[PDB]
């Protein structure tokens, strides 16, 4: 039950060089943010979306899959305790999948995943890095609607 | 055959000796015959800014004694607003229990009756158990009328649960009663309610009886 | 099991507590047979049971206390609350902060297979078919007491159109009709689960999740029509919640009828924008949408008989007939709930005694008397 | 230790105040400290509503100590305090 202290060094933990730490500080307020609702946690729930949106433009793409791979479910989990910044999270998603929808298209693919727009959801290997970010995201994307439609 | 007055020309004539006999014929008349009330409820209400502490308390008790078949829909601040003007230690009562047997139309009157007894409360915390009494009371009378007031009376929110307000503060104790005792006949009360409600009516049932009736909550047992 | 010493039987209690540290230790029949069979002493066995067996045992008790099973070798009465005690274990919550879980939806569950929950629920709807001397609203209290660990041993949607799907025969001590409509707690969207439930037309006062959202509907629109963005689900998934969902808008009928009722305070029925016309077409295109609901059982007259009078007093108060479609939709609505049942009718006739001598025209004595 | 000295004490209301200004912290030792300190001041205020409600929610808390606490508080409080009894 004392956790809800570590909020006042989340901030002071994402201001670091080191990715591990952020990615650790994202996934760490997530859950503070899916256990306990309080304004100053919204507060850094939206501090930590600015940061990450604030990320994909100086993260080369090596980095950008390190980093969006464990942090999506972090999202997932802010638009799961906190509604009103569903929007923003949409719009970052959108732009992270615009990014991703260049970063297939410049070099040639196996499964060539843009052909694959008009494809459903199935409930419930060894791939590109790339495709691999491309299907988080839209999984990612497909749990926040399920989540919020019920 | 009837070509008179005396009834809108007996009122504002002269002392209010005469005024208490005409009011007493009124009351008289309404208590038997079920009709004419809807048609002098207004009269009755209209005669309170008659600045003698005789007439006020004879209008409570008319409006007690007729405290049936009626309908306040607006005529509500013309007749609770004789607290403010002056103490009235002993009149206090009478206008508490008058509230408490009325109906109110909508849930405005609800809403003002609600915010002016807490008023006279943060104002005059030596009767609050008259307070709580009127309050069952108006929970008993009509409990579909608060429906669409309990998430406006309590500080709640979809998404937060914070704020929680003082246990022994004898502001929240009322509402709190009030909601308990329009929770009986409700078909889904606990859907709008907080987190810390449940433990604050397994709280005051357990403490007190005569204002806490018994709910059937899932948090609850028996 | 078989001497009947009664003021000895303690101290052979004592010998089970002391030379067998584990019930489940040297034969497991005839222990299982002691603690669940067809006395005075179970609560404390159980309770050693629970609070000093190992976890393995444990789990293969559970396993072959619930599993499919018709030779009657466990009580349901002890194996409910025996369950319940091993999900609230003391020792599976040591220190963590008291009473703080997520009301959305429960996470920490125990997870079972689909032919023991099968034999649970089947034992469950078994055990509640006695009725000796609790009558009627006691079984329904005591399936609301059980619900909660219902929901809590499957925390699934899988498993919960597998238990909603499952619906016995028979006409005598049914009990059915309650679980099934005791979804609304699970908010449950099964179409199937509806249409049986509205095919038992079974009222329960159960206590729904979804409920919560309907009211804050409700209110939104009551606030958009009293006031005049928030007019798009006023009007739209008011209606989508009322064809999908007819049991909660029924359940919700109470507190609709309390409102619009400013039509005694303005008898003008000219100047208002929305407060007047609104809020009244919302509830009749409501009602209107629920033909088969209307004309529906008993425990509805205080909300049906309300609407009528409302509307009649808004239909009495207007300006000399100022709307022509609101009447006519209100016609055929009386019209088709007269059709349907005649109690309507019967409990109405009292009310239309009195508007029948207010109009007196051609438009009142319509009923009064394509492709 | 020092039981009888105990009514004889003027200012009672700041001093439960300052008692119970501790319970709210998240140390479950130190809500057990607090319940055992009411516990043991249940001769001078039998009538604290605050206390009751105190004890009445930490009696069923998910703990080893404080629950032992809340337990021998709610003892004390139920020797006198007919009300706490009834609740």
């Amino acid at each position: 039950p004392s956790m809800h202290i570590c909020l006042d060094f989340i901030p002071e933990l994402i201001a670091q060089p080191e990715l591990e730490k952020q990615i650790f500080a994202i996934q760490l307020l997530s859950h503070l943010c899916i256990q306990y609702a309080l304004p100053k946690s919204l507060s850094v729930a939206r501090l930590a979306v600015n940061v990450m949106g604030t990320l994909l433009t100086v993260l080369t793409q090596a980095k950008r899959y390190a980093f969006f791979m464990p942090t999506l479910p972090s999202l997932v989990s802010f638009c799961r305790a906190f509604p009103p910044l569903y929007e923003d999270i949409m719009s970052l998603l959108i732009q992270i999948g615009q990014v991703c929808a260049s970063d297939v298209a410049t070099q040639t693919r196996d499964i060539d995943p843009i052909i694959t727009r008009l494809q459903q959801i199935k409930e419930k290997g060894s791939m590109d890095p790339d495709v691999q970010l491309c299907h988080c995201i839209e999984r990612t994307v497909i749990e926040i609607i399920n989540m919020s439609v019920s | 055959s009837g070509a008179c007055g005396a009834f809108v020309h007996g009122l504002e004539d002269e002392m209010y000796e005469v005024r208490i006999a005409a009011v007493e014929a009124l009351c008289m008349l309404a208590q038997s015959s079920p009709s004419f009330a809807e048609k002098c409820l207004d009269f009755l209400v209209d005669m309170f800014n008659d600045e003698i502490e005789e007439v006020r308390l004879q209008s409570i008790h008319t409006m007690r004694k007729i405290s049936n078949n009626i309908t306040l829909r607006e005529d509500q601040l013309d007749t609770v607003l004789a607290v403010l003007e002056d103490s009235s230690r002993d009149i206090r009562e009478a206008l508490h229990e008058l509230l408490c047997c009325t109906n109110v139309s909508t849930k405005e009157g609800i809403h003002l009756a609600l915010v002016e007894l807490l008023k006279n409360l943060t104002k005059y915390p030596t009767d609050r158990d008259s307070i709580w009494k009127c309050l069952k009371f108006l929970g008993s009378r009509h409990p579909t009328l608060v429906l669409p007031l309990v998430p406006e009376l309590l500080s709640t929110h979809p998404f937060f649960d914070t704020a929680e307000p003082d246990m022994d503060d004898p502001a929240y104790i009322a509402v709190l009663v009030l909601i308990f005792n329009a929770a009986k006949t409700c078909p889904t009360m606990p859907a709008l309610f907080s987190d810390h409600t449940f433990r604050h009516y397994a709280y005051l049932r357990d403490s007190l009886s005569h204002l806490v009736p018994a709910l059937r909550l899932p948090g609850r047992k028996l | 099991e078989a001497v009947r010493l009664g003021p000895s039987s303690g101290l052979l209690v004592d010998w089970l507590e002391m030379l067998d540290p584990e019930v489940v230790s040297s034969c497991p029949d005839l222990q299982l047979r002691l603690l669940f069979s067809r006395p005075s002493f179970r609560p404390y066995l159980l309770t050693l049971f629970t609070h000093q067996s190992s976890w393995p045992t444990l789990h293969q008790c559970i396993r072959v206390l619930l599993g499919k099973s018709r030779e009657q070798r466990f009580d349901p009465s002890a194996s409910l609350d025996f369950l319940w005690a091993c999900i609230h274990v003391p020792r599976i919550w040591q220190g963590r902060d008291q009473r703080t879980p997520q009301k959305r939806r429960e996470e920490l569950v125990l997870r079972v297979q689909g032919p023991e929950l099968i034999s649970l629920v089947e034992l469950i709807l078994a055990e509640a078919e006695t009725r000796s001397q609790d009558g009627d609203t006691a079984a329904c209290s005591l399936i609301q007491a059980r619900l909660p660990l219902l929901l809590s041993c499957c925390c699934g949607d899988d498993e919960s159109v597998r238990k909603v799907t499952e619906h016995l025969s028979g006409c005598i001590q049914q009990w059915g009709d309650s679980v099934l409509g005791r979804r609304c707690r699970d908010l449950l969207l099964q179409l199937y689960l509806q249409r049986p439930e509205l095919r038992v037309p079974v009222p329960e006062v159960l206590l729904h999740s979804e409920g919560a959202a309907s009211s804050s509907v409700c209110k939104l629109d009551g606030l958009i029509h009293r006031f005049i963005n928030r007019g798009a689900d006023a009007s739209m998934a008011c209606r989508k919640l009322a064809v999908a969902h007819p049991l909660l808008l029924l359940r919700h009928l109470p507190m609709i009828a309390a409102l619009l009722h400013g039509r005694t305070h303005l008898n003008f029925q000219e100047f208002r924008q929305q407060n007047h016309l609104s809020c009244f077409l919302h509830v009749l295109g409501l009602l209107e949408l629920l033909q088969p609901h209307v004309f529906r059982s008993e425990h509805q007259g205080a909300l049906w008989d309300c609407l009528l009078s409302f509307i009649r007093l808004l239909l009495n108060y207007r300006k000399s007939s100022r709307h022509l479609a609101a009447f006519i939709n209100k016609f055929v609505q009386f019209i088709h709930k007269y059709i349907t049942y005649n109690a309507p009718a019967a409990i109405s006739f009292l009310q239309k005694h009195a508007d029948p001598l207010h109009d007196l025209s051609f438009d009142n004595s319509d009923l009064v008397m394509t492709a | 230790q020092s039981e009888k000295h105990l009514e004889k004490i003027l200012n009672v209301d700041e001093f439960v105040k300052r008692i119970f200004s501790v319970i709210h912290s998240n140390d479950p030792v130190a809500r057990a400290i607090t319940l055992r300190m009411l516990g043991s001041l249940a001769s001078i205020i039998p009538e604290r509503k605050n206390a009751h409600h105190s004890i009445r929610q930490s009696l069923d808390s998910h703990d080893n100590v404080e629950v032992e606490a809340a337990v021998f508080a709610a003892a004390n409080f139920s020797a006198q305090s007919k009300d706490f009894a009834v609740g």
